[PDB]
């Protein structure tokens, strides 16, 4: 499936997912693209920050769910 | 010490302390 | 009984319903009402999204509550 992750600024990205994928999965698919290091991504979905370990479908992120990618230092 | 979860004015949705706009009806949060 | 449903422009619907109508009986009437597809809707309550799953009195939802409408 596909998912799309939202920065502060609304800029959207597209990421291609497995609902199997982990967090930490998807975080680095964001460091590829984004060159952002996993240690200062949150994520955030349905008002919770995500775990690094869990995967998608734990969360019940589906196809065309939208992630919310937020900095940290 | 980020804040608690809000409710956003509009549509009273409980979001991330870390978002600046509603999660749900996307309406920048109220103070 | 009776609930609400604001909508994100102000418009205020009432509806009448049982506490054992489900999530999707309320998106049917809002769409009988409003003409807007059920898979449209959202139906936020207490800060959280109602589930297509449940009922009204599962989300403890009583007379007179207001529920919110957000189109997606
Ligand atoms: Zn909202």
């Amino acid at each position: 499936m596909q998912i799309f992750v939202k920065t502060l600024t609304g800029k959207t990205i597209t990421l291609e997912v497995e609902p199997s994928d982990t967090i930490e999965n998807v975080k680095a698919k964001i460091q590829d693209k984004e060159g952002i290091p996993p240690d200062q991504q949150r994520l955030i979905f349905a008002g919770k920050q995500l775990e690094d370990g869990r995967t998608l479908s734990d969360y019940n992120i589906q196809k065309e769910s939208t992630l919310h990618l937020v900095l940290r230092l | 010490d980020e804040g608690a979860q809000w409710n956003c004015t509009a549509c009273t949705f409980l979001n991330h302390p870390a978002l600046i706009r509603c999660e749900q009806c996307e309406m920048p949060r109220h103070f």
